[PDB]
């Protein structure tokens, strides 16, 4: 049981992590667009706060 | 400790009524937790009693005013104001239900407009706050995972390093 | 006690990947931090989500602009009504002096 | 602070990023060189005695 | 045990209970589980919370009745104000003027009649204000033919006003509907109250989610520094005991 | 407070003190041990020539 938990736990954990990481690599390429969108979101939030 | 203990026992007796108090481990920590809980419950019970009594009073006052307005309208407009068309009644119910949903003081636009704006603003504000908190949770989880991996790697490297040092010590 | 051939292969791959295999204690610590709840994989705010956010914020901005305009209309209308109501107060004040 | 302390100590102990280093790399290189030169000197000595 | 903690933490969000507390004190955990139903989600007693919910329902019923009348009353006042403003602008038709004068007079008489009738108990002996009786005011009502005419016309005007007010509510909540026809607007109005309730419910759900996330964040902020300290402790051991002492002696020899 | 107490128990030696000790030890090895070893290497080369 102990070995099964270890195996499943690690798998689960890294699966969760990888899932989290794999999502990231695709993400580096999209970074400039992300910065632009974040800049746009900040600008829009400021405008919304003024309104 | 003896006073806090008495308060807890009295409070537990009140909460469990006619049921024998279940045996539990009486240590400094269990007593502190129970004591905080007892203080919190007592303070909330007091607040809820005051709110409940007030709502009863308000229910009476609203009832009295409703009767007044009904009588005023019957005498002034006749019984015919209550004989609205099916669509008229639907429109009336929707206004009433909308006002109740926003907990408004009255059906005026001065009350409805700010209420709708506040509801919309609060919903956006909380949704943004939840997104920000989700990012923070994910970020911290990553940091925590990296740190845990590091901890295991360091434990391994340290063991190897200790073996290597022992081997070299033997050679020396 | 049964570990399917798939999970065993996956775990061996994990061992081979050079990633440190977390011991039971470490796993317990980290997994605690795991709410069962399906917290949907933070779909890393897919550029799409940010785009969706930008769209959502633009919609909200348009909405606030429309509501502001409406409010300004209601406010102008009410201001006019309040001035006229003052004139009524003056008329009714004259009628009241006649009765006196 | 904790994160900074950890990063500083780790950088010092893991200079090549992958291996815990107990000996100064410069010193480790000199020991190896000295061992090699002594082995050559021992050959020449054995050869002459022979 | 983890389940017991989750249950207790969800219901007793104020209690800072750790897993170590429940492991060392198993019988105490049973007591907390038994206390959870007796204590409402807000820390108050379950009985008092039930009473509070009942009393709130009663108030909501009474308020619904009051609001029905209040909406009509306000509409009538608004109508009268609008007709008055139009009368001052010289834009009111002779029929509208008669209606306005008749309706205003009917409401005023009614209001004043009530000022006189302190529903109090007949005391056969109570001195009326200015010595006026209800009958003295009824004499100032327009002719019975005009009163009936005003009441019949009011019904049509009230329905139109109710429609106008609903459309305004809708136009403000969903300004995009102003470009839609009256039939579509009427359909959307019939859902307006439910939409607003949904939005309120959404806000409550998002607030609950917020509280959950906050609890998780606090747990992670509690575990993370300890893990860093354990790493630091291992590195310190490698630096002090292995590099400065054990390995340095070996290199010298 | 729990984290600060854990830092004080685990602080003998102070991380800053430890990094200083490590840096001093590193300098001592370069100034004394490394040159000594170089001298010995050179001496061995001379002995070879003597052979």
């Amino acid at each position: 049981h102990r070995t099964v938990r270890k195996i499943e736990g690690n798998l689960l954990w890294y699966q969760q992590l990888q899932h989290t990481e794999a999502q990231r690599t695709a993400e580096e390429e999209q970074q400039q667009r992300r910065k632009q969108l974040c800049k746009e979101i900040l600008e829009l939030r400021a405008e919304l706060h003024h309104l | 400790m003896d006073e806090k203990s008495t308060k807890i026992i009295m409070w537990l007796k009140k909460m469990f009524g006619d049921k024998p108090l279940p045996p539990y481990e009486v240590n400094t920590r269990t007593m502190e937790i129970l004591y905080q809980l007892a203080e919190w419950n007592e303070a909330r019970d007091k607040d809820l009693s005051l709110v409940t009594e007030d709502l009863k009073l308000k229910s009476a006052e609203v009832k009295a005013e409703a009767k007044y307005l009904q009588d005023l309208l019957t005498e002034g407009l006749g019984p015919s104001y209550t004989n609205l068309s099916r669509m008229g009644n639907n429109y009336l119910n929707q206004i009433v239900d909308s006002c109740l949903a926003l907990e408004l003081k009255n059906s005026s636009l001065s009350s409805y407009i700010p209420a709708v704006n506040d509801l919309s603003s609060e919903l956006v504000a909380i949704e943004l706050n939840n997104q920000e908190m989700e990012a923070e949770l994910t970020s911290l989880r990553k940091k925590l995972t990296e740190a845990l991996v590091l901890e295991k790697s360091l434990e391994r490297d340290l063991k190897k390093a200790e073996e290597q040092c022992n081997f070299e010590k033997a050679k020396v | 006690n049964v570990v399917p051939d798939e999970k065993l292969q996956a775990f061996n791959t994990l061992k081979e990947s050079g990633k440190p295999v977390l011991d039971e204690k470490a796993l317990d610590e980290v997994l605690k931090t795991f709410s069962i709840s399906k917290v949907p994989a933070i779909e890393e705010v897919a550029i799409e989500k940010l785009e969706e956010e930008v769209k959502a914020l633009q919609k909200q901005k348009n909405l606030h602009i429309r509501r502001r305009n409406k409010l300004q209309m209601v406010e102008s209308g009410n201001r006019q009504m309040c001035l006229k109501s003052k004139d009524k107060e003056e008329e009714t004040g004259r009628a009241f002096q006649e009765v006196l | 602070k904790l994160d900074s302390h950890l990063k500083e100590l780790r950088d010092f102990m893991y200079p090549e990023g992958n291996t815990l280093m107990l000996t100064t790399p410069e010193l480790s290189g000199e020991f190896h060189q000295l061992g090699s030169q002594l082995e050559k000197l021992n050959h020449i000595t054995v050869e002459i005695l022979g | 045990m983890a389940q017991t903690l989750q249950y207790v933490s969800s219901r007793l969000s104020m209690l800072q209970i750790d897993e170590e507390d429940l492991e060392r004190n198993a019988q105490f955990g049973k007591v907390l589980i038994e206390l959870c139903p007796l204590l409402g989600p807000n820390g108050g007693s379950a009985n008092l919370n039930r009473e509070l919910e009942e009393t709130r329902r009663e108030l909501l019923l009474q308020r619904k009745m009051w609001m029905r009348s209040e909406v009509i009353y306000q509409l009538v006042q608004e109508m009268l104000l609008d007709l008055q403003v139009r009368k001052l602008e010289g834009s009111l038709t002779e029929e509208e003027r008669k209606f306005q004068d008749g309706l205003q007079q009917c409401m005023l008489v009614s209001e004043c009649s009530r000022l006189l009738t302190a529903d109090s108990v007949p005391p056969s002996d109570s001195t009326s204000i200015l010595g006026l009786d209800k009958q003295d005011l009824l004499d100032l009502l327009p002719p019975n033919m005009l009163v009936l005419w005003v009441r019949d016309r009011l019904q049509k005007q009230l329905e139109e006003a109710l429609k106008k007010k609903c459309f305004t509510f809708l136009s403000f909540h969903q300004p995009e509907t102003d470009e839609e026809g009256d039939v579509l607007r009427a359909a959307k109005v019939l859902r307006l109250a439910s939409t607003l309730e949904d939005e309120k419910r959404r806000l409550q759900n998002e607030q609950e989610k917020h509280q959950e996330m906050r609890a998780l964040l606090e747990k992670q902020q509690e575990i993370y520094p300890h893990v860093l300290l354990r790493c630091l402790s291992l590195l310190r051991q490698a630096a002090s005991e292995l590099r400065l002492r054990a390995q340095s002696d070996i290199d010298r020899i | 407070s729990k984290t600060q107490r854990a830092l004080q128990k685990n602080t003998n030696p102070d991380t800053d003190a430890l990094l200083k000790s490590l840096s001093d030890h590193y300098s001592l090895e370069l100034d004394e041990m490394v040159p000594k070893m170089q001298r010995l290497i050179q001496q061995c080369e001379k002995h070879q020539e003597y052979g």
